[PDB]
């Protein structure tokens, strides 16, 4: 069934599962042609395939060449996603394959169901949560590796850095989504919050700054304030 | 012209023959149906006055034997049976005809509806969907489930229609996932037509038979099968020209014949709107689209 507020803890149990977000797979800039018409130019994208328990992120970079000569790119994009997720599961050892794959957008269900016919015991599920994974390209290190890619490429990251050494997966996922929700609502402000203090650095092998527990609490508060504000600034409240 | 005598009519029942029906009262002196046209299959069907639940009936073809109906008070239904003694049968029929205890298959001569609804339906194929090889005729009722329905519980009473499943390895070639899912021509032409059905006549015959069980018995799995066979064709970019023209004619006579008051449950909005307005064949079904719009524009 679908994933929602009521079965939220199931993300952190011991059954392997992955989220797939496809929002950033097909990305374009829209521009004007000399004749005054409009054209898109594709830029590199990615699939965002995430273990919410362990933080393991399978970042599949979608190089603009995959679109060359193809029609109906937004529809092709869902099937390419499904194709690349299925290839990923097949590459994993049996004991690492998921038991469930949760798609953040219902339009992926049929494309992934069809690609995964060989895996009848892997449940493909939608979700009712409005997850902010589109904002993954607001994470500078991830954005950098996507734009720089000159061929198709899988990159591996832990999106929790080292947080699980100190906090539980439930708490690591809540932090991640708060950060990503802030980055999505006001990227400039969110990034200002994260880097304001020059003395807090990002490890070479991390995505986020090395905050102490006390500083994470301050950071988390500041991100909540931002999201409430923007909800005011937007709705005037 | 052939005849299906009835031993008697001990319970009040609405009797159908093909698209015709008549009411028979309890112990009314009714003894069967004559002038049935040779060369087509037929279906005789029953709805008891007391339990409108369970519509049931018998697919038969008079060229294959002498058949009659006799009520069974133990099993509580009108049963079809075969009389092997040809002289006993002619003798019974002639006496009933002489006493004019029979209704006449009331075929208007201008009317080709029955031919047009059973054009490709053949008893030999019916008997493979409805498995009961000791009889030359086939019992169907409202509640019989399909092979496919059972998969998702008594096999001896199943309707063994051809399983069609758009999200199945049969339907989807490895490496062509999106091609085959969005354009089912492979599944139609290679898998189903060339592979399973052998030709389009057998395909259309199962499709027409499924429609008829849906309409006459409210058989829900039949209705699912009829719509699935339509959708497979509508969702194939590449369909022989003769098949599309015949499909249009087939579906036209099915929509024409449907009771106007049953269109809510026998017609699947999604399939029809897709087939008439969104599918590859959205422009290839003129007669069907014309009658659907003038008769059931609400569904659309
Ligand atoms: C635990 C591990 O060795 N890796 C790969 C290297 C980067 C850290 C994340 C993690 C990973 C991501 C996906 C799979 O595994």
């Amino acid at each position: 069934g679908a994933m929602n507020s009521s079965n939220y803890a199931e993300l952190f149990n011991n059954d392997i599962k992955l989220f797939v977000d496809d929002t950033n797979v097909y990305r374009v800039t829209v521009h004007k042609t000399f004749e005054g018409n409009v054209a898109t130019k594709a830029i590199n994208g990615c699939i965002f395939t995430l273990n919410p328990k362990t933080g393991h992120l399978f970042l599949k970079i979608i190089h603009t060449s995959v679109w060359a000569g193809q029609k109906r790119l937004s529809q092709l994009a869902k099937w390419k996603t499904a194709e690349e997720v299925s290839a990923l599961v097949r590459s994993l050892p049996k004991e690492e394959q998921p038991k469930q794959i949760i798609v953040t957008r219902k339009a992926m269900l049929d494309p992934l169901e069809v690609h995964m016919l060989d895996f009848p015991n892997i449940a493909i599920r939608p979700t009712e949560l409005r997850l902010p994974f589109s904002a993954a390209m607001s994470i500078d290190k991830l954005s950098d590796v996507v734009m720089k890619a000159t061929e198709p490429q899988m990159v591996l990251f832990n999106i929790y850095d080292d947080w699980l050494d100190r906090i539980s997966s439930y708490t690591a996922f809540s932090r991640l989504t708060l950060l990503l929700r802030a980055l999505k609502t006001n990227e400039e402000s969110a990034k200002m919050i994260l880097l304001s203090d020059p003395t807090i650095t990002i490890k070479s092998y991390h995505l986020w700054p090395s905050f102490t527990d006390e500083q994470w609490i301050t950071i988390e508060s500041q991100m909540r304030d931002l999201i409430l504000t923007e909800y005011g600034r937007k709705y005037n409240v | 012209m052939n005849t299906v005598p009835f031993t008697s009519a001990p319970i009040e029942v609405t009797i159908g023959i093909d698209q015709y029906s008549f009411n028979v009262k309890e112990n009314q002196p009714f003894h069967g149906i004559k002038d049935i046209p040779i060369g087509h299959v037929h279906v005789i069907h029953f709805q008891h006055a007391d339990n409108s639940s369970m519509r049931y009936g018998y697919w038969f073809d008079c060229r294959m034997g002498n058949f009659y109906i006799q009520y069974d008070p133990k099993d509580g239904l009108y049963k079809m049976m075969e009389e092997r003694d040809g002289a006993k049968f002619e003798n019974i029929v002639h006496n009933f005809k002489e006493r004019q205890m029979m209704v006449s298959y009331p075929k208007i001569d201008e009317d080709d509806t029955w031919y047009n609804l059973t054009e490709f339906v053949q008893m030999d194929k019916i008997r493979k969907i409805v498995r009961k090889d000791e009889n030359q005729f086939s019992y169907v009722d409202s509640s019989m489930t399909t092979v496919q329905e059972n998969e998702l519980s008594d096999p001896a009473h199943s309707l063994n229609y051809t399983v069609i499943n758009f999200k199945s390895r049969e339907a989807i070639r490895p490496g062509h996932e999106m091609e085959d899912f969005l354009d089912k021509s492979y599944y139609l032409n290679t898998v189903m037509l060339q592979g399973i059905f052998k030709n389009s006549s057998n395909y259309f015959g199962e499709l027409q038979f499924a429609f008829l069980n849906a309409m006459f018995f409210g058989n829900y799995g039949s209705s699912l099968q009829w719509h699935a066979m339509i959708e497979l064709i509508c969702s194939s970019a590449t369909v022989p020209k003769h098949m599309l023209d015949k499909l249009d004619e087939i579906l036209y006579y099915q929509i024409k014949t449907l009771p106007e008051q049953y269109s809510d449950i026998l017609l699947n909005e999604r399939v029809w709107n897709i087939c008439l307005y969104s599918s590859f064949q959205k422009n290839s079904l003129h007669n069907t689209e014309k009658i659907m719009e003038n008769k059931y524009p609400e569904l659309l």
